[PDB]
Formats: structure tokens, C-alpha cells, sequence
């Protein structure tokens, strides 16, 4: 199958640069090229451009290396206008014109000069339930930068999770809750963990939740 | 450049309704429009290309119509899982440009919250901060009162709010609303409650816990 | 199968500007696949005038430019040049029949204004080494005429030849006047046993006409 | 500067095999897609094939679908076109093209071959009689006489004529030839000279009809 897998999320300081990865497996490399495209809540999705795999004007060089099947884009002196999500995508069959059907998972881009932090985990722990319904969760305070990642029982808890989108503290550091609703007569039955990635600050926590 | 407009931002429909999507492009653009759908935390997912093909997988009830600068994307019968938000752009030319987007949200029957309320954790406590979590669970529609009371006084400014996306199932909201305050303030105070006024509950339901106990 | 359709001519007098439209279908230019032109001159290959749609290559004077909407695409010439007399292509893609690289009818583009010009004409007898080879053929030259169309006709003393005459369709030299070739052939008896033979030249009205004897 | 030039083309019969070839330099050949493009007798253009840069993806036009067969050498910076069975339809100049880098929407064409002809009749090769046409001054300058010489009766094209081995090139005019109702060809060629040379000055047409393997030298004097 054709995947196009796309570098993790990054934290640039004003003025300074990145080169944002797409690697490409399942097809011959020089018979595609890869599409690049920013995605940002007020100018919504814009396409920037092409690699050519046998190689936003000043902002962004696009390359491409056949040996890594690997295409590149370099962004340059960054400002609060970068902060994005950056796609690679890829036309579905060899003589299709521009519609995109083969896309990665997206790299954000974080311009800021605050400082990486990693977050601490604390529990939310249930108690005396809404009647045969009972809620537990985890606290994640206090990091720096998007985004951080939760599961529950190394994944194999989905029903009644909710993981809430992170807010802006005015501190400048993110904070998040993840909760789960269990029927209340699994409460004293099985183990919840909440597991944490915060790839930018290589913090990996998984924490137990008791009532 | 084309510029191409979606107008509503919004779209608002019901599960097994039928729902239509406009697309203007500034310029003739024959049949040269693809439909995409990006749902939350999710790339997009191509859908229809050349105005009206159905790219492979995309089911039945997609379809997009429309020639020139006027296109429609249209579902049949709108499912729970429908919820995103959809994508036209012209591949008439270059650069390639993309509409605004129109995001799709289900109407469904009123649901009253369930309210869970957090105290701090000691591990949290022994950090020095103190959050108070009050829980707002599987309810619609969207709009929703918390108050926080500390001792009976009223908190302004001290507290955040954050919302899931429309659930992909039932189609309801949570809303988690977190107070801040210092380890030392936490401890002067007694009681703790959050109030919720929503148009499920007849009368404001009240979380609260006392301190120690 | 399919084409793109283009006007087979299209006429502009110096300093104007022309159009050549290329109309396609929703398999091809309608459905985004972008268009390209090329033009040819008399006796050489194509060479790319404008491609992606509106962009011109390095050496393409500013005066050539490209457009498209819906299935039809346009090539347009402002201050048009007699040298800009060729034939012009566009092209495009095709996803219909698995696919193809799909090329307009063509163009012929014709700067008006340009001044007649008489034809200079040139008769040869059979040469004395052809007769030894049983065979007799007169040569009749004609060149540096405009426009194009001419007309030849042979007549044995004064009387019309019948059958034997090859004339060549006029084409253009590189003094951009026109040239053409008629030729009578003879047997030997012919040749001999007529008083003359004359090659009559008709442009645009005025007649010459070129006698040989043995 | 990128170059291209095809080769190989020439007379075959209905049914006959032919391998044009064409030769790159100038670019990495390794790096572009190459195609084939004909384009018969005062007729319009036509895409025939396409191989990519790797030979791993090659079209056809339907028209030659299952008698041609393109193929590239990319050490050798090379491009092949194997045709077969071939019919005479097939008649038609036939260029090498490379493909241009495009973002989406099907790329162009930017660099062309001078080209190659290709002939498919059952018709014979048939060199030509050249025969000299006697100076004449009454259509000439003042001071000038025409002086010619006449190709007759070969095929298939092309002919070059030349005189005075290229050192004569001023006045010289080589018409196009006539194409006769027996589908033989038959050209002439005359040069104005000064009409006081014509007694010292040796004037010798060079025909040269490589489609048969015929040279000629021929004097023209004055009768």
C-alpha cells in the first residue's frame, strides 16, 4: 500500500528555520511527485508546492532525495504566520491530474522562543456517579508545545473516553484532561491507566487512576 | 488565482436527512473540482474529483454535481459518523486552491449533562497548584452555563473551558471547566461547588465537596 | 477518437492581435488537464511557444500568451508579425481510452497584407543526352510569386497538350514569395515533329507564356 | 544545450519492421520522460508512445497498440522504437520528445528531434537520371544566364543537390519536386551565373539520393 509518513512536530524560534520530512513507501519514487500544503484555523488549506524526486516563494525550498525516498521542504526565517499543519499528499494513479488521495499524517509546526516543557500526569480519581455511571481521568499541566497524545490501557479502553482539546494557560504552557466513563459496577473490577506521549520533550507516563 | 467560496461556514442537518454543500469558483472551470472530508484530529480524505467521480472506497450515498462555476456535494442520507468538515478545490489550474470549508453538525434530541466534579489530587496538592475539574458529560446542544462558588463567592476569570467535537456517535458535546488556584488559597476555603444550567435540566444541577472530608 | 478542435485558419494584418481558440471536452481540458502549444514552421519541428496553460519558455517574445476557461483554450498574438506566419498546435491530456497525449487539429496562421508579386518564369527544352535516352522532358520554372495561386498549361504549337504534365502545388522560399514546377513529357517524335511547344503561366490575371522549338 | 536526433527511418513494405532509435545529450537522460510523436504527410500530429524515466510505466496509442514497442537505454542515453507489422499508415515523420517537469495536470513537451521519415510502401527504391539543362539567358539579368539540371524519376525522397562540391552558393535554387502520377519524384535545380564565365567556368551539379545509394556528378555547358 502507498504511504507517505511525515516528520514529528516541531518547535522553531522566530527567524530561524526547519526542513519538515515526507518519507514514501510503496511505490517507485520517481514516478510521483509530492504535494506540500499548510493548514491553519484563519486562511484554512493552502498548497505551497512540489518535490520533484530527481532534485511562499522565499519561505519555503522544496527537495527531494530518491535514495531515502524521502521529499523535503525547508522553511526559512519563521514567524507567528508559520505556526501550522503541514501536509505531504500524493495524486492517486500515474496519469490523474491534481486531486489528492495518498496524504500524511500532518507535522505541526510550533514559532515560538518559550521553552520546551514537559507535563506531569495527575489523576482524577472517582468517587461517590451519576447513579450506574462513574467518571475517572487524568490531568495533564502544564507543557510546552503542542501536542501530547493520551490512550487508555495501552489502547484497548475506547469506550467512554473524552479527551479534551488543550487549553492556553495564561502562564504559557498547555493543559489538557482525559477522562473515561465506566459503568459503576467495573469501578472495583479492572486497572485504569491512562498512557501520555509528549513526543517534543520525549515524555512517555503511564499512570494508574483508583477511586 | 481562483478563488473558490463556500459560503456557510456551518451546515446543520439530522441523521438520515439529506444535505447539500455549495462550491462557487470565480472562474470556468468546467468539471475540474474535488470534494474533500477532514474529520477531528484527521487529514483529509479525498472524496470526489472532476466534480462527480466517487474516488475508490468513498460510499454510495457522496455524490458530488455541477459544471462550470456553480458545484453541489451532496449526501444522500447523513449518518453519525458524517460529522467533518468538507473541502471543495479546483484542479483547473495552478496554484491549487481550496474553498474555506463547511463544517457539518447533526441535530439531534436534547440531552441534560452528566456532572462529575474533581477535586485536586493530594500528588497534585504536594506540587504546590490546585485544579478543580467539573465534568459536563454527553449532552445537547452545545450551549452551556458553569459557575464556580467557593465558599459561596462567586469566581469570575479563574476558571477554563474546553469542549469536544460533536461525539461521531451519539452526536453530543462534553465540556470539562477547570478551576486554578494556589496550594495556600485551596486550603482557606471549605467548600467547593459548580452549577450547570443547560436546556435539558429543568432546574440547575450543583457538584460540590467539602475540603477533607 | 477524440481531438481538440482549432479553427483550420485564421488571418490578421500587421500590428493587430489574433486569436486561435482549442476547444476540448470534459476529458480533457475540462477536467483540468492543463494545455500547451507549439508551433511549427515549413520544413522544421515543433518547438514548445507556451506551456502549463499561460507560460511562455525562455525566448518566446511577451506578445504570445495563453488562457483557458471551461473546455476551450486560447492562444493570442498581439502585434502580429509576418514572421509569425506558421502552423500552431495545442495539447493537452485525455483520460478517456486509458489515456493519451491529445493534440489539436492546427492552425495555419496567415499575415494579410502581404504585396503580389509577379512570377518570374524559366523554359527548358529537352536536353540533346535525355533524347539519347529515348525520353523528352520540358522543365517550366516558376518562382517569386504572390500569392500562391498559379495557373500552367502547355500547348503543342497552338493547341493544348492533353496528358504528360506534372505540376508541382506552390510552396513558399525562404524569400517568403512562392515557387512551382511544371514538366511536360514528350517522346522523342513528339518533340521533333512539332513546330514548338509553350508553357503558359496564369497569376492573378496576367498570363506569360514561353516557346522552345527544336 | 539539449539535443536530440533520431535515425533509422526509411523505405519498408506493408508489413515490414523497422527500429528507429534517438540519441540524447545535453540533460540526464536518466531523469525524463521520453515519447514518440509522428506526424504523417502535410497531415497534424499524433502521440504514439511513452516510457518513464525508469521504464517502469509505458503507454501506447491505441493505433499501435500490440505492433510497437518503445524501450530506452539509459546508460547509453538512447531511446528505441521497435516497429512491426507495419501498414502504410504508419507513413509519417517520427520525432523523439522529451517530457517537461509538471506539478499535476499532464506535462509538455519541450525539446523536439529534427526528426526521421518513414515510408511503408510496396513501391522500389528508384535512383534518379540526372540530365543537364543548357544555359539560357533570355529570363536572367542582364549579363547573367540560368543554368540547371534535371532529376528525374526517383523515390523515395529525399534528394540533396549541391554544385560545385558547396564552394557555388550564391544563385542557386533547388525547386521542390513534383510528386507524379506514377509515385516517382523528379526535381530540378538551376543556378544563375555570370553569362561571361560560361566558357572558362566548369559547372557541376552534385546530386546525392542516399535512399538508393546513387551519386552523380554532372557538367552543364552551353550547347
Amino acid at each position: 500500500q502507498v504511504q507517505l509518513q511525515q516528520s514529528g512536530a516541531e518547535l522553531v524560534r522566530p527567524g530561524a528555520s526547519v526542513t519538515l520530512s515526507c518519507k514514501a513507501s510503496g511505490y517507485i519514487f520517481t514516478d510521483y511527485e509530492i504535494h506540500w500544503l499548510k493548514q491553519t484555523p484563519v486562511h484554512g488549506l493552502e498548497w505551497i508546492g512540489t518535490s520533484d524526486p530527481e532534485t511562499f516563494k522565499g519561505k519555503a525550498i522544496l527537495t527531494a532525495d530518491k535514495s531515502s525516498s524521502t521529499a523535503y521542504m525547508e522553511l526559512r526565517s519563521l514567524t507567528s504566520e508559520d505556526s501550522a499543519v503541514y501536509y505531504c499528499t500524493r495524486r492517486p494513479y500515474y496519469g490523474s491530474g491534481a486531486w489528492f488521495a495518498y496524504w500524511g499524517q500532518g507535522t505541526l509546526v510550533t514559532v515560538s522562543a518559550a521553552s520546551t516543557k514537559g507535563p506531569s500526569v495527575f489523576p482524577l480519581a472517582p468517587s461517590s456517579t451519576s447513579g450506574g455511571t462513574a467518571a475517572l481521568g487524568c490531568l495533564v499541566k502544564d507543557y510546552f508545545p503542542e501536542p501530547v497524545t493520551v490512550s487508555w490501557n495501552s489502547g484497548a479502553l475506547t469506550s467512554g473516553v473524552h479527551t479534551f482539546p488543550a487549553v492556553l494557560q495564561s502562564s504559557g504552557l498547555y493543559s489538557l484532561s482525559s477522562v473515561v466513563t465506566v459503568p459503576s459496577s467495573s469501578l472495583g473490577t479492572q486497572t485504569y491507566i491512562c498512557n501520555v506521549n509528549h513526543k517534543p520533550s520525549n515524555t512517555k507516563v503511564d499512570k494508574r487512576v483508583e477511586p | 488565482d481562483i478563488v473558490m467560496t463556500q459560503s456557510h461556514k456551518f451546515m446543520s442537518t439530522s441523521v438520515g436527512d439529506r444535505v447539500s454543500i455549495t462550491c462557487k469558483a470565480n472562474h470556468d472551470v468546467n468539471i475540474a473540482v474535488a470534494w474533500y472530508q477532514q474529520k477531528p484530529g484527521q487529514s483529509p480524505k479525498l472524496l470526489i474529483y472532476s466534480a462527480s467521480y466517487r474516488y475508490t472506497g468513498v460510499p454510495d450515498r457522496f455524490t458530488g454535481s455541477g459544471s462550470g462555476t456553480d458545484f453541489t456535494f451532496t449526501i444522500s442520507s447523513v449518518q453519525a459518523e458524517d460529522l467533518a468538515v468538507y473541502y471543495c478545490q479546483q484542479h483547473y489550474d495552478t496554484p491549487r486552491t481550496f474553498g474555506g470549508g463547511t463544517k457539518l453538525e447533526i441535530k439531534r434530541t436534547v440531552a441534560a449533562p452528566s456532572v462529575f466534579i474533581f477535586p485536586p489530587s493530594d500528588e497534585q496538592l504536594k506540587s504546590g497548584t490546585a485544579s478543580v475539574v467539573c465534568l459536563l458529560n454527553n449532552f445537547y446542544p452545545r450551549e452551556a452555563k458553569v459557575q464556580w462558588k467557593v465558599d459561596n463567592a462567586l469566581q469570575s476569570g479563574n476558571s477554563q473551558e474546553s469542549v469536544t467535537e460533536q461525539d461521531s456517535k451519539d452526536s453530543t458535546y462534553s465540556l470539562s471547566s477547570t478551576l486554578t488556584l494556589s496550594k495556600a488559597d485551596y486550603e482557606k476555603h471549605k467548600v467547593y461547588a459548580c452549577e450547570v444550567t443547560h436546556q435539558g435540566l429543568s432546574s440547575p444541577v450543583t457538584k460540590s465537596f467539602n475540603r477533607g472530608e | 477518437q477524440p481531438v481538440l478542435t482549432q479553427p483550420p485558419s485564421v488571418s490578421g494584418a500587421p500590428g493587430q492581435r489574433v486569436t486561435i481558440s482549442c476547444t476540448g471536452s470534459s476529458s480533457n481540458i475540462g477536467a483540468g488537464y492543463d494545455v500547451h502549444w507549439y508551433q511549427q514552421l515549413p520544413g522544421t519541428a515543433p518547438k514548445l511557444l507556451i506551456y502549463g496553460n499561460s507560460n511562455r519558455p525562455s525566448g518566446v517574445p511577451d506578445r504570445f500568451s495563453g488562457s483557458k476557461s471551461g473546455t476551450s483554450a486560447s492562444l493570442a498574438i498581439t502585434g502580429l508579425q509576418a514572421e509569425d506566419e506558421a502552423d500552431y498546435y495545442c495539447q493537452s491530456y485525455d483520460s478517456s481510452l486509458s489515456g493519451f497525449y491529445v493534440f489539436g487539429t492546427g492552425t495555419k496562421l496567415t499575415v494579410l497584407g502581404q504585396p503580389k508579386a509577379a512570377p518570374s518564369v524559366t523554359l527548358f527544352p529537352p536536353s540533346s543526352e535525355e533524347l539519347q535516352a529515348n525520353k523528352a522532358t520540358l522543365v517550366c520554372l516558376i518562382s517569386d510569386f504572390y500569392p500562391g495561386a498559379v495557373t500552367v498549361a502547355w500547348k503543342a504549337d497552338s493547341s493544348p497538350v492533353k496528358a504528360g504534365v506534372e505540376t508541382t502545388t506552390p510552396s513558399k522560399q525562404s524569400n517568403n514569395k512562392y515557387a512551382a514546377s511544371s514538366y511536360l513529357s514528350l517522346t522523342p517524335e513528339q518533340w521533333k515533329s512539332h513546330r514548338s511547344y509553350s508553357c503558359q503561366v496564369t497569376h492573378e490575371g496576367s498570363t506569360v507564356e514561353k516557346t522552345v522549338a527544336p | 544545450e539539449v539535443q536530440l536526433v533520431e535515425s533509422g527511418g526509411g523505405l519498408v513494405k506493408p508489413g515490414g519492421s523497422l527500429r528507429l532509435s534517438c540519441a540524447a545529450s545535453g540533460f540526464t537522460f536518466s531523469s525524463y520522460s521520453m515519447n514518440w510523436v509522428r506526424q504523417a504527410p502535410g497531415k497534424g500530429l499524433e502521440w504514439v508512445s511513452s516510457i518513464s524515466s525508469s521504464s517502469s510505466y509505458i503507454y501506447y496509442a491505441d493505433s499501435v497498440k500490440g505492433r510497437f514497442t518503445i524501450s530506452r537505454d539509459n546508460a547509453k542515453n538512447s531511446l528505441y522504437l521497435q516497429m512491426n507489422s507495419l501498414r502504410a499508415e504508419d507513413t509519417a515523420v517520427y520525432y523523439c520528445a522529451r517530457l517537461g517537469y509538471c506539478s499535476g495536470g499532464s506535462c509538455h513537451f519541450d525539446y523536439w528531434g529534427q526528426g526521421t521519415l518513414v515510408t511503408v510502401s510496396s513501391a522500389s527504391t528508384k535512383g534518379p537520371s540526372v540530365f543537364p539543362l543548357a544555359p539560357s539567358s533570355k529570363s536572367t539579368s542582364g549579363g547573367t544566364a540560368a543554368l540547371g539540371c534535371l532529376v528525374k524519376d526517383y523515390f523515395p525522397e529525399p534528394v540533396t543537390v549541391s554544385w560545385n562540391s558547396g564552394a557555388l552558393t550564391s544563385g542557386v535554387h533547388t525547386f521542390p519536386a513534383v510528386l507524379q502520377s506514377s509515385g516517382l519524384y523528379s526535381l530540378s535545380s538551376v543556378v544563375t551565373v555570370p553569362s561571361s564565365s560560361l566558357g572558362t567556368q566548369t559547372y557541376i551539379c552534385n546530386v546525392n539520393h542516399k535512399p538508393s545509394n546513387t551519386k552523380v556528378d554532372k557538367r552543364v555547358e552551353p550547347k
